[PDB]
């Protein structure tokens, strides 16, 4: 696959560098480099396709080398220049294709997609121009494995859960005491709230807790902590914990007091932030904890003072809430982004063709579930055609 | 040993359902407690019947609803026992009255867990708000005497009953509340009058007190400041009884849309005696 | 630290260029400045470490040359080549985590790490390959005096800073007004309260103000300006001032009519935005004036006019409010983000080595203490830590 | 890669543009009724705001389907871009949250305000269907 | 440490192939890679020992080469090579000790051990001989990225569990419902219990479910399903849930009706097996999901019709159990057998020499922690340490 | 930085200081347990209290060695800079305070301002050497 990324490159270089005027001086490395990729592919028969809709198409290359001796490039040399570009950049295109397409259980890190393989064949390494992208950097360095890392803005983490826990309930939902929670994407929402507001808890405080376990730890991530998480924080009716009947949540919200947010990995503290909101950073972590508490006022001027009664009623319900965001983040294994179309773009070309469903993946790559359940084989996979992805980003696009 | 521990996880998002079931009763029973003056008023005795079978429509099958008929508020309020799972009582609104509808009211209305008060031998206390002393009987007449930490009465004597201090006299029910953390010395007319030391748990939710006249004058929180309007103090504008028990049958659905069949308990009495 | 960098850069270069089977086209340049390098760096002894707990470490070079003569490079290529990088990326990694640990209250941007401060002799000048990030770039301009400019996406220019003032008080807060605001990382949100929906105000239009200074002048930003800021567009019971009591807060949220931002650059008009919402763009400023108006709506259906009466209870508190995001901006001087991770590499390696409290940066380096309070001294070594994370960066993931 | 697109478009070529949270959308914040009257007691339609990246589109009922067909209010929300995007990663979540809270909106006419004192249910049976 | 590996098999092959009256066709090319392996080793110095009890101790190799002027090997070349022999395996045993013993919670996989650090360098790549045994060759198909494979004999893969769950319960304990189950090694037991023998469940059946999520996932094991789990079909009292009280357990087995034993690989249903009993295969999975049926019989004779009545005593309890065997299994992970003596070598060693207790593994190695919370970290941990007593098993016993 | 670096006890007159950025100046005011009547009636036990006792201590730096450059009153340094900025009426810069008062300039004196002192200073003493 280094020799697809470098065909890739080599194309993106002839397209880029080969312009009408330039210096024969400004393209001479990449003019030897282009002849090779001509002269080690010539003769070859390949062909891709074959699952789903998409078509079984054949390459063969026959195609002539470019001139050296010129000091400027003109016009006359471009259009032979573009006449092989285009070819190229079709059979790039569809090979990339044919092996996102493509899947396995066993030995996901190989290439199927047999183009892909035959390009893995032995006459082809002369082809490897150099590994410099993002992507095909950490493969390499995955693939003799040493520690590497890929870096996401607002990466999608979590899996969409939206869910609550009662500590205290009762068949009518009145007086309630617990946790809501919204995982999703880059954005941890938590919410603990008491219906009577700590009017029994010890010294008035209410302790609320909420562990967050990542699939797959992340590296000096940076994450702004913010209080009141606001979409628990309106009126809403709530259906109950089995859908039996439906309960109402009339949130009033206070500050969480001395909240506290530990980032842990393989149990213990790596880090622990007390009472300190804004930007923080998590230097290696697996597990969030974040542990607030509610406390009643103790000073109540009249308003709030009618609001928390000492009686049953309790027509509102006190919350604190906390919102955690992870800006940006480092991964030993790749995770979709805000920034980059990795994820977009091999799902966009499993949706064209209709692949039917393989044996690692989800049914229609829903990121839910594929971050849920990422065992090895999902993630080695998932990096195989995450990177042949992205060197089909560099052409076609 | 019902687990009540461990948290419950639900989901926010799946799904509106059906409830499964529950085979303890082949259905819940629906439970009038209506006073004389209706029976008097309609001049019947055919009419229990009628208003089964007008029920049986309305969707009540014919064994589950029953009839209840005390003579008046004061004489339903001594022991008022709601044999049956949702109790609707009609409470026909008189003036002078109002302190002792509110009293039934908020025995009812709320779940009591009472102990006994040995009058004769021990001086009480008020552990908190939630703590009221409960008196019931043909005639109360409770008269409390403060006493200081030295166990001497302020302003009364506690060897001249005629000093002490009369809360409530001649009630049929009596919710008394004293000042919290200073023993009394009590002094009830024992043969009548019982009394106990009731503290307020959660509400009751079998009930549904139905003011059947005048305006909202209920107030079950002793607490002055606090004056809620709870889902099942309900307030039903009255000429006719007729008309009453026609809007009650007509609209049954919502009266008990609004109660819980859930908080119902094995005895029949208003409170849980933990002697 | 210019050949720190050139260091980094001929190895990153080195590490993605020398692959099997690549042409000595491709990688003659860098074989040259390859072997430079080595030549330069025989017979050296550098020593990295020796604060908190990071561990002394002593490197000596001595490597020999790589071969020329190779038409197109072959396995036993790559493995000599291998075993000198790993060696070189270790030392390398080292120099910038001992350089990421120092600080200097007087001439920050000198280097530290005397590991570093060998490299930067004379001797070894010969190193300098190559300039090209965006942060060694600055750094060359800063040593070259002139403009320098760091691009960022939502810039946490703002420290974390949630508060209110009330214009009118009472002791039982049931008739206030005034303002709230939460400035927090790209976000200002503000929001102007009447609790009695201007009754008394003149021509029942409330003016609401609120002046925000940036610690440095952002330049070309792109602003995202929404009405209702969300945060304060719920009940809520907040603390008062001295923290006596507590009152409540029970918005309806009004539009805000003819709202008004000022991006102002010393003091005068530089950019104005009358009733203008959505993507804005502020030229070059380092003040934000927001100023909105609370008008009492004439006409009312009978919902509306039951919860503004003309009485004294207001049980409902009007309010209006702006939301402001930076998207992006152009500063100076550098800064945190969201989508860069040098503020990260740099807190993580302090506290993996638990470094003690250092003359110049808050304990933690936490970036509201950091930012709040950003002298020029501060700014020279946070300017020379991060430049010093962007160089590791290219090797350590 | 401006003057990739820039050479490519120049000579009729396929291209493309990436970017990282689009303003696609012009601002616009509105909404419609589907049932009205001069009291504004009794309002069903929806609200939206469309702002940069952000469509944010939240159906209302004040009668809470009582008269509806099942129960069941339906609601939708068309939004036509004004140039086609492609392969494109989006974010979908309940709970709009810009129309979660008390307001006072002025009419269609600006006449009168009306009161939306919002409470969010849970949206059943959601789709979304992208069009071209 | 394919260098260490190498070193220990020329050792073992050595002892066994250069005995007397030998052939020297039979040992040509032995004594040939002894004999390099001599020149390789001479003239370094390793130090080995350091961390607990372990003792101190320098190696200096200064050996002659093996001869090689003889037809049949005689009892003074043997006396020679075994003089050089035993002090190479002194040195071989004590490097393995040494490495065995040492941790890293960061770069588990890389050698810790300086004198199996030197062994890595590129000096003594000359000393590798082949890579033959389980062991390394998945340690070298795991340098490079390809699928390993462990094959175990009774894997103890199940960390030791033994409790049950209360469906219904009461404090009098006296008619009660739910599961027990013991995991451990590669048994599972699990026995629902009704004491009522559902009489109102629906349909007369009563419903038992038990999941055990595997740490790693398992491949191509062969399980053994019985019915009737033996543990749990005998009185006990067992303690309360809270341990205030101790209940009464009084087992009468019936016959687990219409079982259905289910392997599952990130959710998706991998294998069912429905009333199947002896033994049977799970291809590859993750959990195991064992749901069962206590059915009343609906025909009884009067003796069990006496046993189970429809009052409240129940003085008989009716349970229905599963045993599940692992008989073998292939894992990608390494895992402890019944088979394999790495893990006691590896505990043994470290209880001998009173090592300190680490970073990453539990105290004693205590294997039911070690899995219980199986972390990539303590799994490369783990790898190395098994890889090594191999190597280290080859020539001590 | 907080360590007792030197500790002097019921000693006056001179003195000297090692190395520090602290001074604690501690002492006590005794009653006088036998008191001529003058005295006695000077502090009366009553409440008027018309003479209030005090007890004080002065302290002279009359010399010093510090890392950072400081005026002086042997050193025309200060002057000189102050007075070639009022001649010519500089206007007030972003870094020294306006006039160059020594007082706010030392109240707050951040390593920016250190530095331009130092500059400023040498730049002085250069031009001194020849133009007194
Ligand atoms: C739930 O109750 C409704 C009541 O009309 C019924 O229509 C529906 O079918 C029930 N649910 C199921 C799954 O049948
Ligand atoms: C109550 O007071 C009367 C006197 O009026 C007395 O005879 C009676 O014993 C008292 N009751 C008790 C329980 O002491
Ligand atoms: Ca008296
Ligand atoms: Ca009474
Ligand atoms: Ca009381
Ligand atoms: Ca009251």
């Amino acid at each position: 696959m280094e020799v697809l990324y470098s065909l890739s490159k080599t194309l993106k270089d002839a397209r880029d560098k080969i312009v009408e005027g330039t210096l024969y001086s400004n393209v001479s490395d990449l003019i030897q480099q282009f002849n090779q990729m001509i002269v080690t592919m010539n003769g070859n028969d390949f062909q891709t396709g074959g699952i789903g809709n998409l078509p079984i198409r054949n390459w063969t290359f026959d195609f002539g080398l470019l001139g050296t001796t010129l000091l400027n490039l003109d016009a006359n040399y471009v259009e032979t220049a573009r006449t092989t570009i285009e070819y190229f950049i079709d059979f790039i295109d569809n090979v990339c294709m044919d092996e996102m397409v493509r899947e396995s259980q066993r030995n996901g890190v190989a290439p199927q997609s047999e183009a892909l393989r035959k390009l893995a064949g032995i006459k082809f390494k002369r082809i490897n121009f150099n590994n410099s992208s993002e992507y095909i950097e950490n493969w390499n360095l995955q693939n003799r494995r040493q520690r590497t890392g890929f870096v996401f803005h607002k990466p999608n983490i979590f899996p969409y859960s939206a869910s609550f826990t009662l500590n205290r309930s009762q068949p009518m939902h009145d007086n309630l005491m617990g946790t809501m929670w919204l995982n999703a994407g880059s954005e941890i929402q938590v919410a603990g709230f008491d219906y009577s507001c700590a009017l029994n808890a010890p010294a008035n405080i209410q302790q609320f807790e909420h562990i967050v376990q990542l699939r797959r730890a992340l590296t000096t991530a940076t994450i702004t902590l913010l209080p009141d998480a606001e979409r628990f924080s309106f009126p809403r009716v709530i259906n109950s914990a089995d859908g039996a009947t439906t309960w109402f949540f009339n949130p009033i919200i206070l500050r969480p007091n001395n909240v506290e947010v530990e980032f842990l990995l393989n149990g213990q503290i790596i880090n622990t932030y007390q009472a300190r909101f804004g930007t923080i950073v998590a230097r290696n972590f697996d597990t969030i904890r974040l542990s607030f508490q509610l406390m009643r006022p103790p000073n109540m001027t009249p308003a709030v003072n009618a609001l928390f009664p000492q009686a049953q009623p309790f027509q509102h319900h006190a919350t604190v809430g906390l919102t955690l965001r992870i800006e940006s983040a480092v991964c030993e294994s790749v995770l979709a982004d805000a920034n980059e179309t990795l994820l977009a773009n091999v799902t966009a070309v499993r949706q064209e063709y209709a692949i039917p469903v393989g044996p690692v993946f989800p049914p229609g790559m829903n990121w839910t579930e594929l971050i849920t359940n990422y065992s090895p084989s999902r993630e080695d996979n998932l990096q195989r055609v995450f990177t042949v992805a992205s060197i089909r980003s560099m052409l076609i696009k | 040993n019902y687990g009540l521990n461990i948290p419950i996880t639900g989901s926010m998002d799946t799904v509106y359902s059906n409830s499964t079931r529950e085979e303890v009763f082949l259905t819940s029973t629906l439970c009038l407690y209506y006073p004389t003056e209706a029976s008097t008023q309609i001049s019947d005795g055919e009419w229990k019947d009628s208003l089964s079978q007008m029920f049986l429509i309305k969707g009540w099958p014919t064994g589950s609803v029953y009839f209840k008929e005390y003579s008046n508020i004061v004489d339903f309020s001594v022991d008022p026992q709601l044999y049956c799972d949702y109790n609707l009582v009609l409470m026909k609104y008189d003036q002078s009255l109002e302190l002792d509808m509110s009293e039934l009211a908020d025995l009812i209305l709320n779940e009591w867990l009472c102990n006994p008060m040995d009058i004769t031998l021990y001086y009480y206390q008020q552990s908190g708000e939630s703590n009221k002393w409960i008196s019931m009987g043909s005639s109360c007449t409770v008269k409390v005497c403060p006493l200081n930490t030295q166990t001497l009465g302020i302003g009364c004597q506690t060897t001249n009953v005629d000093s002490f201090e009369t809360v409530a006299e001649n009630e049929k029910l009596a919710i008394v509340d004293v000042v919290d953390g200073i023993n009394h010395k009590i002094n009830l007319t024992t043969t009548t009058c019982t009394i106990r030391n009731c503290k307020k748990l959660g509400p009751r939710e079998n009930v549904a007190v139905i003011q059947v006249g005048g305006a909202n004058i209920l107030d079950i929180t002793a607490d002055p400041t606090t004056n809620p309007q709870i889902e099942r103090m309900m307030r039903v504008n009255w000429k006719r009884w007729w008309q009453v028990f026609y809007t009650i049958v007509d609209y049954i659905n919502q009266i008990v849309q609004v109660m819980s069949k859930r908080s119902r308990s094995l005895n029949s009495a208003a409170f849980y005696y933990r002697v």
